[PDB]
Parts: C-alpha cells; structure tokens; sequence
C-alpha cells in the first residue's frame, strides 16, 4: 500500500538516529492515486526544539519558505503528512496523538505520518509503520486475509490499545539497480608472517595440550553434555579450529597473491 | 592532509536529483553543494540544492546562484542541525573540465577540499548501514552467504634475478607451506573427532 | 488594559514551556566508555548500559561524574558537577 | 522427477545458507540501549540459566 | 528583470530597483560572471553592491546576456543592458526571437 | 603453483 | 472492473475503459484479460499489457501480471512457456510474480520439467513471501494429470522459513488433490496447521475445504489478495 | 540415488530446524523472566508456600 523511495528511509534513518531520543520530528512530500498507496519520494527533516518538539515545529516561515525553495530546484509536489522518530521501545504513540491526529485533517485524509526507531533497528530491517485517522468511525479490502503481519507486532496491550486508533498496513520499497550495483597488498616478513605464526604454533602446542587433557579426561566419567559445555573454563578444542582457520585464510592466501 | 570517506545518504542524493533531471534532453552535469562536518578525513555528510545546470547545451562559460541560497539551505539546515560546514559539490559522470574548476575557484566561498586528486576513498558509512544493508537485498553484497612518471615507471620492475632474491623466494614458499601442513593437520585431526562423535552417536541410536 | 497583562501575564506563559518539562534521572558513570555505550550506577537503582547524546563531549565523562539521563528512552543527557548535600547547611551557615 | 528435485535441495542449502548467516543477525537488536546488567551466577542446563540482576 | 552594471551607472541602478513580486536583480556584463543576487522582493541590497562598487576590467555583452538569460529563464523577463564601453563583434539575436510605473 | 595453489 | 468480471471490439473497448479505470479499471482489465484472453498468443497484445507505461500506478502489478499469463494459457502453452521470460528475468518483483502465475497452466500435463526445475529455484529465490506464493501456485496448477509423486515433492519444501511460502506450497499441492482426499494431502495436513503461521492457517482450512474453464477458476483463486469474486 | 537425496534431506532438514528456532528464538526473547526461591513445603491440593 504505502511506498517509499528508500531516500526517504536513508534521511529517516539519519535524521533520527543523528538526534536520539530527542523525538525529532519531520513532514514527508508525495501524491496520491487511491485510497492509501502513497509513494514517499523526500522526508523533510523540520527543525528541533530544546529537548521537547510538539506542533510547534510546524512552522511558517521554514515548511513554507524552504517548500518553496525545494519546490524550485527539487521536489515539485505537495506534502504527504508528518513524522515522528521514536527512539528505544518501538511503536505506540501516545502524547503524539494529540499533537498528530487533529493535524491530518487541516490538509486532508490522504496525509499519513510515521513513527520509526533508530536505536534497536541496528539491523537492516528498520521498524517503519504508518497509520490511520480511527480517533472514531468504529462503523474492507480481502487483503488475503488481513495482510498478515500485523497479527504479529510485538502483542503487548499499551501498543494493541494504541493499535485500535493505529491500524498500520505496509510499507512497500523501490529501488533501481544502479544504486544496488554501487553499494554492493603484501606485508610479507616485515615482522608480519613470522610474528604471526611465531605466535599461533604456541598455542597449538599448549591449547594442544589441554585438547590432549580434554580427550583424556571426558573419555570417561563423562554425562550430561560435559556438564553443559565447561561453560566455565572455556574453551578448549573449539579454540585449536579457530586457530587454525585464522593462518589458512592468511598463510596462504596474499602469500598466493604473492606468486 | 586527509583523503575523503564516503556516505551513500549523498550518492542515493544525487542518483535521486539525476532521476529528477533526466527528462527530454539535458544530459548536465548538475553542481550542487554539500553541506557537513569538513576536517581530517570526511565526506561533508549532506546534500543540498543546485540551481539547475544548463548553459547553452556545451557552451559551458556562465553561472547559476544565490549566494543567499547557500545560505538558505545551508542557513537554515543550521535551525535543523549545526555541525556542517560547505566544502563538498558534485556534478554528472564522467567528464570534467575548466567549468567545474571555475566553480571550485570562482564560487569557492569556503571549500579547500571537494572532490566527488589524491583524496580517494568511497568510505563506510558508519552508524547508518541499517539503512544501507536493508538496501542491499537482491544481489547481495557478495552473495551474502557467499614521460617523466612513465619513465619512473618500469625503473622498478625488472626482477627475474634468482640468485639471492629467488633463493629467498623459494624458501618463504617453503617454510609458509610447511605451516599449512602442521595445521592442515590438526584440523583434520578434530574433524576425525567430530567423525568418531557422529558414529558412536548414530551407533547408539541404534 | 494590554501591557499590564502583556508584562505580568505574557511573562507567566512560561508556564506552559516549562510545563512540556519532563526532568531527568540522575546516576554515576561506572566510566568504561564502552565508546558508544556508558556503564552508569544511578543512585537507589542498578548498574547498566546507556547510550549517549551523539555530540557530547566524552573525553571528559571520568568515571565517578555525575551524568543526568532521560527517563523514557534513556539516553545519557548533559552532564552534571559533582554535588553537595545540605553542608549548604553546614558550609555555608554556622555561628560567627 | 528425481533429478528435478535434485537441484530443488542443492539451491535450498545454499540459499539457507544465505539467511542463516543472515540469521544469525537478526538476534542482535535484543542486545540495545539500554539494557539493566546483573552478575551472571550458575548455569543449569542450555540455554536457560538463574543470572543475579 | 536583471539589471547589469561611476556616477551614471550610480544613479541609473540606484532608481531603476525601485521603480516597478516584480523582482529585482543585478549582474553585470563583466568576465567570468558575477551574479550576486536573485529574483528577490528584497530590493536594497542592491544599493549594497554600491558599498564597496569597483568597474575595473572588461565588458562582455553577450555572455551577460546568458546570464540574464538564465537567472531569468528559471525562474515576465526583461533584460536590462547598460552600456558606456565598447562592445567587440562576433545568434544573439535569432536565439531570443522565440522569447519574448 | 598458482594452479596447484579443495580447502572450502 | 465489476462489468468484467460479470460476463475483439470487447477487448479494445476494455483496453480503452480498463487502461484507463485505475482502481475501477484495474480489476476491469483483469476481468477483461481472463474472458477474452483464451489463448491468444499474439504479441501484440502481449506487449501492449507487459508495458502499460512501467507503472500506471495500478492494483498490484496490474493485478498481478494478469494480461500476460492470462492470455498465455488461453491460446497456448508452448508460446506462453516462452514468454515465462520477461517476468521470469524482470526486474520489479511484480513482473517475476506475473512469469510465475503464467509458468501455471505452459506446459500442463506435468510438464517439461526443465521448465519446472527452473521455476523451483527461482521458488526459492524470490524476493520475499509473494513471488513464493506464485511459484507454489504454479506447483499447484501443473503435476495436474499425474499426482502421487506431488505431495512428495511438496513434502520437503511444504514447511521451511518465510511463513508465507509454506501457505503457498499448500495451495500448489492443494490442487493436485482437487479432486481426491488423500495422495498424501491429509498426511501433509494436520502438521501444517494450528500454528501462528497466520497466513498458513488460512491455506491449510482451504486445502481441506477443497476442462478449460474448470481451469481457470482455480487458476484465479490464488489471488485470494485482492477482493472477495473469487 | 534416492538414498543420498534423502542425505541431502536430512542436511537441508537439519539447516531448517537452525532457522526455526532461530526465526522465533529473536521472537521469543520477548516473554518473561521466572523467579527463584527457597520454600516451606506444601500441604494441600496443589500448593507450595514459597518464600
């Protein structure tokens, strides 16, 4: 339903997690051909207050003035709605509502806003959900059977109370290859080649030795999964792999290159 | 001096403005300014208008401005935020000449370092990759799962001289081959471990 | 009939501004600059991880500083001097 | 048939291979701030165990 | 309009700014150009570049010509040329046929 | 012995 | 869109009203397509929908690369086997989903199986859960005749990860056993379902629920997205 | 040729169950946290007394 340029996730993103929590706020510019498919095309990152931003953050001079400068020499269009860019918990909006809901409808019903997290999405996939005007009207879209994944949020009650005036729906992505395709030596015996595997030999002859010990000693009187793996102690034998993984991804490879 | 990292909030940026500008005709090298941190190694973070490119279509010896439109974006990205300072401006690929040196020279107003050269490095993106590896689906990553310089040129080149250098080459060889083996060894040895593992488990699961 | 209640009525509209307030916890950074996250200690509560104000100046958050931080998101906030309880009752007043 | 879904399970272990090590990314966004800390003390069995907050 | 650029060219900027959401301007018809302002309501600031005025060069007509030709492009337009200089010879004509208190 | 030079 | 789906100048006349509803017209033109696209075969038609101007910000993918596939199996098999290609290779996922409903009735009869072999990887490289849900619905739709072998073969990739690609699976091996109880339907039933796999739970109730227009009319009942008609 | 494909269906099987409790193991960490104590012993119809 709801689209997005991804250059609006990108200046999301930033804007929000370059001013955590502090709540900051912005108001993003698209169209609208139906009920709800709004393509996002540019968020507009509106000002910050000291630490608390409210409505007053719809300014005159800086939406107008600089929506007429970025209409100029950018984004000819008009708005969608606002944003909000909840840092921490998630998704559940309660003082927003009173300074979000009545806004809507000042320009129209196709005006969406946005509360996203810049803190536990470290991820690549970043928590986005718009939603509705259902402050009232609790008087039909097949959907395949109510969209799925909203039978999944994180359930908990202060958020599914929040989600009966909520009701999100997606978020759709686009992009274009050419952004995909552009996202996507020696050092020999200075003291390098030598100094490590003078070094890692060492402990293949130690840890060697305590793998010796480990073999010995839970060859018998052995039970419940060597008392949960030595969580204590750890770890010996698993360290011989890794060791060992370390030198053949190095004391080859460059040193092939060197050929 | 430091070179340039890079952030990809100004290359989807600028690849969005040239999805702007590509209507009928118009194949411009687009100048728009930068506006971020600029000191040791950066990328001044951000972008910002352009006041759109056309000259005659080539006759490329005349200007776009304001001055005070700098000052707009860059003025009042500064109620928004205040950490940026303009050195950073771009342009189309590939080809450059005299025009985008006259506005490195001529419209310079600060920029000592701004090339979009010995600066070049295309950088991290640190501490917003979340919206970059959300944006590298489809193929991945890797797969994820997966005279005079000309003249100094070849006065380092030229080694087949095996005497000592080649001695010592093959000894290298030698000794680094050697490791391989002591451990080829003892990673064979646990895998055999993990073998006798599997089989007495299997063999009383019988 | 307007500047009276400009002055000592426009004057109390700070009511309202001061009033969208929410104040901030307070607590002792354990140090361990975990660079992007802080250890802290507050006062009656536990030791754990915080992250920071993103343009704070960390160089000088020693360990054993006071540090304000937030209460819903909690994040550190602007830092704080080390206190002093009522030795202002003590200090500052005596018998002389 | 047989060997239809022979290339059916080579493509499936590469490709869960994929988003295994993409799986084992996604576990990350528990450990966020903030998060209390609290000494660890006995383990018990797998992956539960009786941490002292 | 865009009105190019010591006592004529003083006094014929100096009332032509505030003689007429007509917005004003001031290029020159210099070298390599200098522009300096915009389509803008602020009209005073012209009378800034007379703080700190120096004509010591050269004068180029028909690349002050794109100037205004583009300023005023992307934006009626009008043109305003002065002249005291001698202009050398070399479209300039044929090109804006098709342009039009 | 780049030819020469199974592992994965 | 409605009076399309109630019943060549019809197919202009939809064309000139259905390339231009967007919304009414979407749904129209997909009614259009599947009444009138019997089994054309002609690239005429076919590339007049495969470029409806990229977008026309149409009901998705214009209903899913309706048109095409459509039109396909209404004249043939073998041309429409073909043509699996754009979607198949194309880059809006849409594109690839519509490659895949029309890789649904080329080559019925179980098929040539290098057709279905390729289908089955790009089955498991989709995108996301969609496309996933296509490639079963294709599944469904052609081991037709010969059986079985199928729940066999949607045995393994019946239940895996993506939680929308097993309810597919359901749907592709659902119509293999239209039709019978069992050919190990009932077997791969019961598992399937009471789990939170909400879309799954869905599939599994109309699996046990569950000639050329006989075809068709399951042929659509995948696309169970978009309203109620089917 | 049946037999090593259901090798490679144990394999692929194997890898699966990895990702189940995976997917939902980031789902379920979610939930809550249980209590310890020592006790006085019951008495009755279920019934503990805790402390």
């Amino acid at each position: 339903q709801v689209y997005i340029s991804s250059l609006a996730l990108l200046k999301m993103l930033k804007h929000g997690r370059a001013g955590v929590p502090m709540e900051v706020m912005g108001l993003m510019l698209g169209e609208f051909v139906d009920d709800y498919t709004v393509r996002v095309i540019d968020v507009f990152a509106m000002p910050q207050s000291g630490t608390g931003v409210s409505v007053e953050a719809v300014d005159p001079v800086f939406q107008a003035k600089m929506l007429d400068m970025l209409k100029q020499t950018g984004r000819p269009e008009m708005v969608v709605g606002w944003y909000h860019s909840h840092p921490g918990f998630g998704c559940w909006l309660s003082g927003v509502d009173i300074n979000t809901q009545q806004s809507f409808e000042a320009l129209s019903e196709r005006a969406v806003a946005v509360v996203v997290d810049p803190i536990q999405s470290v991820k690549g996939k970043v928590v986005i959900d718009a939603f509705r005007l259902i402050n009232a009207n609790m008087m039909p879209r097949q959907t395949t059977s109510n969209l799925g994944h909203l039978n999944k949020p994180s359930i908990q009650a202060l958020i599914h109370g929040l989600n009966r005036h909520y009701y999100s729906i997606t978020i759709n992505y686009r992009k274009n290859e050419l952004e995909q395709k552009m996202l996507l030596l020696t050092l020999q015996d200075y003291s390098e080649h030598c100094k490590h595997n003078e070094s890692v030999v060492k402990e293949m002859l130690e840890l060697a030795k305590n793998y010796n010990k480990a073999v010995e000693e839970e060859d018998k009187m052995t039970p419940e999964q060597l008392a949960i793996k030595n969580v204590g102690k750890q770890d010996p034998k698993r360290h011989l792999e890794e060791h060992v993984d370390v030198l053949m991804t190095s004391n080859i490879v460059q040193c092939l290159a060197a050929m | 001096v430091q070179k340039v990292v890079v952030h990809p909030l100004v290359l989807l940026s600028v690849v969005d403005h040239f999805n702007r500008i590509g209507k009928v005709g118009n194949q411009k090298r687009v100048v728009g300014v930068l506006l971020g941190s600029w000191q040791k190694k950066v990328l001044d973070v951000s972008n910002s208008f352009a006041v759109p490119f056309d000259e005659d279509d080539k006759d490329d010896s005349v200007w776009f401005l304001d001055h005070d439109y700098l000052e707009n974006m860059y003025g009042m990205f500064k109620k928004v935020n205040a950490r940026e300072r303009i050195v950073g401006w771009y342009h189309t690929g590939p080809k450059l000449h005299k025009n985008d040196i006259a506005i490195n020279e001529l419209m310079k107003r600060y920029c000592p370092n701004s090339v979009l050269h010995v600066t070049s490095e295309i950088g991290a993106e640190e501490a917003e990759e979340v919206g970059v590896e959300h944006l590298l689906r489809d193929i991945k990553d890797t797969t994820v799962g997966t005279i005079y310089q000309l003249q100094d040129v070849f006065n380092l080149l030229p080694d087949v001289s095996l005497q000592e250098f080649v001695k010592a080459f093959y000894l290298k060889t030698n000794d680094q081959m050697v490791v391989v083996y002591l451990a080829s060894l003892i990673r064979s040895v646990v895998a055999l471990h993990n073998l006798i593992n599997n089989k007495i488990a299997n063999r009383d699961a019988e | 009939q307007l500047k009276e209640l400009t002055k000592q009525y426009e004057k109390s509209e700070n009511d309202l501004k001061a009033l969208q307030s929410v104040g901030q916890i307070v607590g002792e950074v354990l140090k361990q600059l975990t660079e992007e996250k802080f250890i802290v200690k507050a006062t009656n509560g536990p030791r754990y991880v915080v992250g920071c104000r993103r343009q704070l100046d960390k160089s000088k958050l020693k360990p054993g500083t006071r540090v304000a931080l937030d209460m819903t998101t909690l994040t550190i906030m602007r830092y704080l001097p080390r206190e002093v309880d009522p030795l202002v009752y003590n200090m500052s007043h005596e018998d002389p | 048939f047989l060997e239809v879904q022979e290339e059916y399970i080579k493509d499936e272990q590469k490709n869960l291979k994929k988003e295994f090590l993409h799986a084992q990314e996604e576990v990350k966004r528990i450990q966020s701030i903030p998060l209390v800390i609290g000494q660890f003390l006995e383990a018990v069995d797998q992956n539960t165990a009786i941490v002292g907050s | 309009t865009m009105v190019c650029v010591l006592q004529a060219q003083q006094d014929a900027v100096n009332i032509v700014c505030h003689s007429k959401e007509n917005n004003v301007g001031l290029i020159t018809l210099a070298n390599d150009c200098e522009v300096l302002t915009t389509l803008t309501p602020d009209t005073g600031r012209i009378l800034s570049k007379l703080h700190t005025v120096q004509p010591k060069g050269k004068i180029t007509f028909c690349t002050g010509i794109r100037v205004a030709h583009l300023a005023l492009k992307h934006r009626k337009m009008r043109i305003i040329a002065f002249v005291g200089s001698p202009v050398e010879d070399n479209k300039l004509a044929k090109r804006l046929k098709k342009e039009k208190g | 012995q780049v030819i020469e030079y199974m592992i994965v | 869109h409605g009076g399309s789906l109630g019943l060549q100048d019809v197919y202009d006349l939809l064309k000139t009203n259905l390339y231009q509803d967007d919304a009414v017209t979407g749904e129209a033109a997909g009614l259009a397509l599947g009444l009138v696209m019997l089994g054309s075969k002609n690239a005429q038609a076919i590339e007049d929908m495969v470029g409806y101007a990229q977008e026309t910000q149409h009901e998705k993918i214009l209903r899913g690369l309706a048109v095409g596939i459509a039109l396909v199996m209404y004249g043939r098999m073998e041309e429409a086997d073909a043509l699996i290609e754009s979607l198949c290779r194309d880059k809006d996922p849409i594109l690839r989903r519509s490659g895949m409903y029309t890789v649904a009735m080329a080559y019925c009869g179980s098929g040539n199986n290098k057709a279905i072999r390729r289908l089955l990887h790009v089955a498991v490289s989709d995108v996301n859960d969609d496309v996933r849900r296509a490639a079963v619905e294709s599944l469904g739709f052609i081991l037709f005749r010969t059986p079985e072998q199928c729940p066999s073969v949607v045995s393994l990739l019946s239940e895996s990860y993506n939680p929308h690609v097993r309810y597919g699976a359901a749907m592709a091996l659902g119509i293999c056993c239209a039709g019978t109880g069992n050919k190990e339907a009932i077997n791969l039933l019961e598992p399937m379902t009471n789990d939170p796999v909400n879309y799954v739970r869905q599939g599994a109730l109309i699996a046990s629920a569950l000639h050329m227009p006989s075809v068709v009319g399951v042929l659509v009942f995948t696309q169970f997205w978009f309203w109620f008609p089917l | 040729k049946s037999q090593n494909l259901r090798r490679l269906q144990a394999q692929r099987n194997e890898l699966n169950a990895k990702v189940r409790l995976l997917r939902e193991e980031l789902q379920l960490l979610q939930e809550q946290g249980s209590y310890v104590g020592e006790v006085v012993r019951a008495m009755d119809k279920k019934k503990v007394l805790v402390k």
